[PDB]
Parts: structure tokens; C-alpha cells; sequence
């Protein structure tokens, strides 16, 4: 008899665990098992902390699992995140992501043995700067909040520009839940550069168009570059019109990456399981003080996956665990409405038929970004000098 | 007078500014609360 | 008021000569009277610490966790740290998993360790590297998560003291792939550095000073330098650790446990104390575990200003904004029987050298004893200074040249050492000679008897 | 400085490489044998 090994995962509703049931079946019968035989076994998210840790515990560490899932918590708002639930498989050493957006878990301190397959908001800023590819950009302006989403992005898109190319001017920083932040408007129109690239949340994008709104700054030269938080919700009637935006294709149900959740995973079991000591996780949560020793080995595992012909396009991991060759689509709010210009691959964009308007009324970009005639001075205060 | 022939020399628009104190680079030595510093001046060139 | 503080013990040390604790009755100056309830805990687990804490909190109402262990995974600190989502309560990390440091953390949780941060270690190991006369360096970091702040905290350092520092290129080395295409070895051959940092892990250093140990930076002239998060234990010694690794870890010898225990109950108790002094107006205690929503507009974070400037007993035991020790007590270990020995204690601010000898090569072989040198305050021979007290150490060239006096109280005398900074021409020809020749030496005044002279028939 | 080899054990102890290391001389000379040579030049192909 094969031997029965387990699989954990952390799913919302009961069609996505049938998903996953059912992608196991597959994956027992597509696969060559002859000493081996994958189960399913996943749970649901649970509104208390301590039910969900004793939910893991009892259902998931008892039944003594090798990788877990995880995808969110079907919640409208955010006040408990499934983070600390990560932490649970960090006292046995692996977690892979399905809708993590944040770049808070690209860190490895709190995040050791964490790898997700879904292209973060970090992700995106790299699609920004293919953006500096289009038309070939120069000084931009970085405007972001003051949390681990603003450091990330900024220490991203400062490894991205490393070379002798383009640079960056000023960053600015914000406290989210201000709404009197002019300041930010009057030092950002204040300096030469127009490139105005927004990355927040939607309260403060909000705060944006409206100080930014109230100010006169959505004329010609001004570029407004956000990403997916500043286009939806209660920031899109603010919002002028022909912002530059951004969508992920396939945001909402995503049984692809339960499939070749479940596909990774099995290719690393049937190739894990031909070599050779291979432990086995301990029995539930009682009585276990020891560590898993195939952690760094299994999470090494999972990172050298290569899936040219899956189902979402090339799954392929790079030195962080992270998704590579993502697929968004570039966005254009026209006459009230998200009107389709551009798509992202993954390598390359490709534009479609529909010309891109600017909020400034304007339908060609211009060459330079900013030129014009004012030059400022400033000496000291000698007597025979000045 | 050297910028009045920079100036009709050359077609722009200037605008001079006289400037306080704080000419020496800006030398973080003291300890002030065990924080980070970032370069303010030295150059002298980007405040904005 | 009878606030609880229960303190977890975790391991297979016998706790009743722990508990046993006569701080307490007489050591109740303050309104507030606390209690002591200690704790066993012989299973490591996550649900064994949510079990004690959640059963002991809604069977005793406590305030001040105080968490140790004895065991190496930080993980399990993180776990606490799952524990103030639930409850917000200042968690304090004396010894075990909660003793290593964590960047970034919770700007709402209340997670305190006694972990020396980046920038102490780091500026510990260049107050070593200055006392040594090490200018020139070479930094070997790797993929951490952590060495962006320390490039830039030593590069953003020795670009404003006036010490004249020299930086050689900080390489980075890979450790996903073994060095089989020549690249590792070709980064490493460039190394022409008296003083080298290591800025990694432990299986990742092994295999740099296994690669380095055939690439030739494990011998005379090179001096390898590792923090405390690589070298790790001190029990477990490997081979390909070579001779001569200066390496500052924790004490955590001198300093008993009860004594962190009397501290922790000090801090949580003053902490807890000082709203009560001055605010006049404190909330109630804490609630039961899934009992949150009702219990969360009660916390207020102005506690948190309370746990930034703490004094006890006179001496600066304070904290951060970060959530670490101000002043951490370091210690400096060297590997030698291949075992690591202290050789100093480094405090506040001054670094104190005496278990061992001040000159770094030893004197086993290459030359032997010493020379003592004593002079006197002569115009053009020998200027001497007094010490500036703004930093109490000589400067460039200036020889630290001490002084025995005695203190003539009426008809009792005293032993007083006063050191101050000699300069002249004595001190340039002797250091001339001194550093071609190179032998080790001292300097020193006199303070009775002047030149030599007759006296009755001696 | 002229260094001394010593070529009676395998280089184990690392000695000899930290005798070669310290050389920063755009000429080397060498003053040895056929299977001596061998052998330096085997570990001065691995030092640099």
C-alpha cells in the first residue's frame, strides 16, 4: 500500500476545499504514484484567533501535514490578517500564498519558510517602470505612506534603478490618516518634476484627489501613475478622468492557483520523495518539541518549479519565493468608466486599439517631460560680493 | 553683475534669493536621539 | 493594589531555588502592591503556551507576562508576539527564544527583548576595530535580511568621525548555489584587509569559512569578525572554525535569573506605576482571551512613553522606540582547546580589556616580557596633557601616560590613578623606533623624587 | 621578502598558502623543482 501522505490548506468557502478535493484526485491519477498516495485535508477561516490556531492544531497538525495553503479571510474589512496563522507553521518550518497582495511577507524575518505564487504590489511598481520604457521618463515622484508598504516599494524601485539610467527626485511620506495634507501638494508642485506616482490605500488616495483636486494640479503635464487601490471603492468618482490604472487579470475566484497550487505541490512530493531520509512531521501539537529538519530543503523545492504550460501562464519562482511573469492590464478611467488600453504578458506590454487620454485633455505626450525657462539663484550675504 | 551678463547672455529668467545661516555641511557628531541622519547639505544644491 | 505577574519557566531546570524570591514584603515602597505566580512548562509547543496563558488569564488576572526559555528558536518569540494581538500586554524576553532581536516589528505590539540591535553590535565592533588601530576593512555580507542598514549604518559612520577610515569593497556572496562555477573564490581572493566582518547565519558560515579555508583568510594578518547571531552557542565548536574569532555574544553569566526576574518585575511595575502617579486615572485589568472587542478601546498607548525612559537603582535601564534594551551587557569572546574565553567587557560607552593581555598578537613566541618607559614633564621633550572629558581617551599619536599619586588626607595616604595624553619628542622618536622595531612598551610620570640627586651619602 | 617552502607534507595545516598570499609584486621569482613546481604552482592557481 502507498504510503498516505497529507496536504494542508486554508480556503474560504466549501467550493474552493471542493477545488482543492477535487484537484488532489487529479493529481493522484495523473501522476505516477507507486509508493505514495496524496490527501486532502483543508479547513476554513475562523473569526477568533485562538479557535483558528487550535483549528490548525487539531485538524491540520494532527493529521501531520507537509505543505499548507492559505488564500484570505472572506471578510469586508481588515482587522484580524492571517499573518500570525503563518507563524504556526513557522514552529515546524512551509506556507504558500494564493491572494497575499501585500509586500510585507517579501521579508524572510517574519516570513522564513513563506513562498506565495501571486505577484504582490511591489510586483507592480516593476511594471511602473516599464512604464519609463513607453516614453521614456526621467525624474519622477514617488508619493507613498509612512508603513512597510512605502519602504518596500521605495527600497524596490531603488534596486530597480540601480544602474547610470534614471533617478528619483523626492519621496514623499504620510501618515495614513491625515486628511490636511497640502503640504505634500505645494512641496510636490513646488519642485520641477510632474511625474506624480501614487501608491496608497483609498482613504488616502481620496485625501489626494480631493487636496490635489482642490488645488488646480490635474492639468496638462501632470501625470498620475497608481496601481489597483486608487481606482476602485470610493476612490474612482474623485478620480479624474484618464488616469493611468492597473488590473490583475482574474482578482476574484481563482481555481487555477488551487490546481497548480495543488500541481506544484504534488510534483515536489513525488520528486522530494526520490531522495532519500525525508522526516516525517510530528503527531498534532502535544508533546512535539522538536523542529522539522526538512524545511530549507522543502522550501527548496518549491522554489525550483517550472511550469511552462500551466494554467496560468509560466509559474516560476525567483530568489524570494515570490511570482514571476505576472499579468495585469493597464487601465484608463474614461467617461466614468475603466476603459481597457493595455495588458501586461509578463515580458512586454501590449497595447490594444484604444488611444490613451490624459486627464489634462490632452491625446499626444510630448517629448520632454518638464522643460521651461525659470531658473532659480541663491548666493551668500558678503559685503563686497552681494 | 556677474549675473546680470550670465543673464543677457543667455535667454532665461533669473530670480536671486539670499540665504540665512547654515553653511557648513551639516556635521551629525552630536548625539541626539541614537536615530538615522540623511545628508541636508554639504553640496548645498537640492533642498528644493 | 494586588496587580499579578506570573512568570513562565520553560525547561528542565528545577524551579524551586528559582521561585524562592525575598525581594518582595519590605520592597513595596510603591501604592501599588504586585504578587509573584511562577509558572512550569516542560512541553515546547504553541498550543501548550496558548493554553497557560489563555487558562491563567481568565483564571488569575495578571498584567506583566514575563517569558523565558532556554532553547534557540525565535519563532517562538514571534508567538508571543501572537500573544500581544490578543492581549497588548508588554512582554519582556530575558533569556531563550525571545532573546534574539527582529527587525520591523508591530508599531502596536508591546514586544520587549533584552537583544543588542544591529547598531549597538555594530558600533561595539568598530569601538573594537578603533582601539586596535584596524582603519582598513573588508565587509563580507550576505543575503541576511539586515545588511542594508548595516552597510549603510558603517559606511554613513565613518563618513563623519574623524576617525580616517578605509573601505575596500563589501562583496556579496551567494550560498543557494555551492561554488562550483569559480565565482565565490574569485570574490574572496581580493581580500587584502587586516580586518574582515562576516554578516550571515551559521550553516551559511561554515560553508564561507570552509570555501575560505582553501582560498587563504584564515591565517596571520587576517582577523575574521562574526556578531552573535552567527557564532550562536558557545557548546557546539566545529573544525572549520579557525583559531582567533573575535565574536560578541550575551553575557549571561554573571547576571542571575532571579535578578532578571527582580528587574522585569521593577520595570512592569514602575511602568505600571508612574500613570498612577502622575495621570492620577488608570483603566482596568486585562479581560479574557476571546473577550476583545469590549476590552479594546480600554488600552491606551501612552504606556508606550513610559517604556522608552525607565530608570532603577540609579543606572540607565532604560529602552527604545524600537523595542530592545538601550543598553545591552555585552560580552567579547574569543576562540582559542577551541573554546571561547571572555577577554572583555564592554559597558555603556568605554570597553574594559583586563582577563586579557592589551596586545592582540601574543607573545608565546615572537618576542617576550615587555618595556616600561617613565619620563618627566619636560619643555621640549615631553609635553603633557591633561584628557578632555568629553571623551576621556588620547587622541592620534598622543600616548595615554598614566599617573600614581596619593592622596595626603592629614596623615593617611590613598592610591589614586590619574591618566592623561603625552605628546613630544620623546613620544615621536619612541614611536618612530617603536613601530620599526616593534615591541610593546609603556609610559609613565614621576611623582616624587624628581631627577636623581645625592642625599646624605646615597 | 624572500619567503622559504618547505615541501616534506601536504599543505593541510594552511602555512604555505598564507606564506604565498602575501605576495604584491608585479615579477615572482621561483627557485624550486620539477614536482615542487607542480605543487606551487597548484595552490597559486587557487590562490590568485
Amino acid at each position: 500500500d502507498p504510503k498516505i501522505v497529507n496536504i494542508g490548506a486554508v480556503l474560504s468557502t466549501k467550493k474552493h476545499e471542493q477545488i482543492f478535493r477535487e484537484a488532489v484526485n487529479q493529481a493522484n491519477f495523473f501522476h505516477f504514484t507507486r509508493k505514495i498516495q496524496l490527501n486532502a485535508t483543508s479547513v476554513t477561516h475562523r473569526p477568533n484567533a485562538i479557535q483558528m490556531a487550535l483549528s490548525v492544531c487539531e485538524d491540520l497538525i494532527s493529521s501531520q501535514v507537509y505543505a499548507i495553503l492559505v488564500s484570505h479571510p472572506p471578510a469586508p474589512t481588515d482587522h484580524l490578517t492571517p499573518t500570525p496563522i503563518s507563524y504556526t507553521a513557522g514552529f515546524y518550518r512551509p506556507v504558500i500564498g494564493l491572494t497575499t497582495r501585500m509586500s510585507i511577507y517579501s521579508d524572510k524575518s517574519i516570513h522564513l519558510s513563506f513562498l506565495r505564487t501571486v505577484p504582490p504590489y511591489s510586483h507592480q511598481a516593476l511594471v511602473w517602470f516599464e512604464m519609463m520604457r513607453l516614453f521614456n521618463w526621467n525624474h519622477v515622484i514617488l508619493i507613498v505612506s509612512d508603513d512597510h508598504e512605502g519602504r518596500a516599494a521605495q527600497k524596490k524601485l531603488e534596486t530597480l534603478l540601480e544602474e547610470k539610467e534614471s533617478k528619483a527626485d523626492k519621496v514623499l511620506q504620510f501618515e495614513p490618516g491625515t486628511k490636511n495634507l497640502t503640504a505634500l501638494l505645494l512641496e510636490a508642485k513646488e519642485l520641477e518634476a510632474r511625474v506624480i506616482i501614487l501608491s496608497a490605500s483609498e482613504d488616502d488616495a481620496t485625501a489626494v484627489y480631493k487636496s490635489a483636486a482642490m488645488l488646480d494640479m490635474t492639468g496638462a503635464g501632470y501625470v498620475w501613475l497608481v496601481g489597483e487601490r486608487e481606482i476602485s471603492g470610493s476612490a474612482l468618482r474623485y478620480a479624474p478622468d484618464g488616469i493611468i490604472g492597473l488590473q490583475l487579470i482574474n482578482g476574484k475566484n481563482e481555481s487555477a492557483h488551487i490546481s497548480d497550487a495543488v500541481a506544484v505541490v504534488a510534483q515536489a512530493i513525488h520528486e522530494l520523495f526520490e531522495m532519500e531520509q525525508i522526516t516525517d512531521p510530528p503527531r498534532g501539537c502535544v508533546g512535539n518539541t522538536n523542529i522539522w529538519k526538512t524545511g530549507p530543503l522543502f522550501k527548496r523545492v518549491l522554489m525550483s518549479s517550472k511550469y511552462p504550460d500551466g494554467v496560468t501562464g509560466r509559474i516560476e519562482f525567483n530568489e524570494d519565493g515570490d511570482r514571476k511573469f505576472a499579468q495585469y492590464s493597464i487601465m484608463n478611467l474614461q467617461n466614468r468608466k475603466l476603459v481597457q488600453v493595455g495588458i501586461f504578458d509578463g515580458s512586454y506590454i501590449i497595447q490594444n486599439d484604444r488611444k490613451i487620454i490624459w486627464p489634462g485633455g490632452e491625446t499626444e505626450r510630448p517629448q520632454g517631460y518638464q522643460m521651461s525657462t525659470r531658473l532659480k539663484i541663491v548666493t551668500i550675504h558678503q559685503e563686497p560680493f552681494v | 553683475d556677474l549675473l546680470i551678463k550670465l543673464a543677457r547672455e543667455m535667454d532665461f529668467t533669473y530670480e536671486v534669493h539670499l540665504v540665512a545661516d547654515g553653511k557648513f555641511g551639516t556635521q551629525e557628531r552630536v548625539n541626539n536621539s541614537n536615530a538615522a541622519a540623511w545628508n541636508g547639505m554639504m553640496g548645498e544644491l537640492l533642498s528644493g | 493594589p494586588n496587580m499579578d505577574i506570573a512568570v513562565i519557566l520553560v525547561g528542565t531546570t528545577e524551579e524551586v531555588a528559582i521561585k524562592d524570591v525575598h525581594e518582595k514584603d519590605d520592597f513595596h515602597h510603591l501604592p501599588v502592591t504586585p504578587r509573584v505566580e511562577l509558572v512550569t512548562m516542560q512541553e515546547s509547543d504553541p498550543k501548550s503556551i496558548i493554553t497557560r496563558i489563555c487558562d491563567l488569564m481568565s483564571d488569575k488576572k495578571v498584567q506583566g507576562v514575563v517569558f523565558g526559555d532556554d532553547t534557540d528558536q525565535e519563532a517562538i518569540a514571534q508567538i508571543l508576539d501572537f500573544i500581544s494581538v490578543q492581549t497588548l500586554t508588554p512582554i519582556l524576553g530575558i533569556h531563550g527564544g525571545s532573546s534574539m532581536i527582529m527587525a520591523d516589528k508591530e508599531e502596536a505590539s508591546m514586544f520587549f527583548q533584552f537583544g543588542p540591535s544591529i547598531e549597538q553590535q555594530a558600533s561595539v565592533m568598530l569601538n573594537i576595530m578603533e582601539e586596535y588601530d584596524w582603519y582598513i576593512f573588508s565587509i563580507v555580507t550576505t543575503y541576511f535580511p539586515g545588511y542594508q542598514d548595516f552597510e549603510n549604518k558603517v559606511r554613513s559612520t565613518i563618513e563623519n568621525s574623524f576617525v580616517g577610515w578605509e573601505l575596500e569593497e563589501v562583496i556579496h556572496l551567494d550560498m543557494s548555489l555551492d561554488d562550483i562555477d569559480s565565482k565565490i573564490q574569485n570574490q574572496l581572493k581580493k581580500l587584502q584587509s587586516p580586518v574582515i566582518l562576516l554578516y550571515c547565519t551559521k550553516e551559511e558560515a561554515t560553508y564561507i569559512f570552509e570555501v575560505a579555508h582553501s582560498v587563504g583568510l584564515t591565517g596571520y594578518g587576517f582577523t575574521w569578525i562574526v556578531p552573535s547571531l552567527v557564532a550562536g552557542d558557545t557548546d557546539t565548536v566545529p573544525d572549520e572554525f579557525p583559531t582567533g574569532l573575535i565574536s560578541v555574544s550575551y553575557d549571561e553569566w554573571d547576571y542571575d535569573l532571579p535578578a532578571r526576574v527582580r528587574d522585569g518585575i521593577a520595570i512592569i511595575t514602575t511602568a505600571a506605576s508612574t500613570m498612577l502617579s502622575e495621570h492620577n486615572s488608570i483603566p482596568q485589568s486585562k479581560s479574557s482571551c476571546n473577550n476583545i472587542q469590549e476590552s479594546r478601546v480600554y488600552e491606551a498607548h501612552m504606556l508606550k512613553r513610559y517604556l522608552i525612559n525607565v530608570t532603577f537603582e540609579g543606572r540607565d535601564l532604560s529602552f527604545s522606540e524600537d523595542g530592545y534594551q538601550m543598553h545591552p551587557k555585552l560580552v567579547i569572546i574569543l576562540l582559542n582547546e577551541r573554546k571561547w574565553e571572555r577577554v572583555g567587557k564592554y559597558k555603556d560607552r568605554s570597553l574594559k580589556m583586563w582577563p586579557v593581555f592589551d596586545l592582540y598578537p601574543n607573545s608565546e613566541e615572537h618576542k617576550d616580557e615587555h618595556l616600561s618607559i617613565v619620563t618627566l614633564e619636560e619643555a621640549p621633550f615631553v609635553i603633557v596633557e591633561d584628557v578632555d572629558p568629553l571623551s576621556g581617551t588620547c587622541m592620534r599619536n598622543t600616548v595615554p601616560c598614566r599617573k600614581q599619586i596619593r592622596p595626603e588626607n592629614r596623615t593617611e595616604e590613598g592610591g589614586n590613578y590619574i591618566k592623561r595624553c603625552c605628546k613630544g619628542f620623546c613620544i615621536d622618536i619612541l614611536k618612530k623606533i617603536a613601530k620599526t622595531v616593534k615591541f610593546t612598551y609603556d609610559l609613565y610620570l614621576v611623582t616624587n623624587g624628581k631627577h636623581g640627586k645625592k642625599i646624605n651619602g646615597v
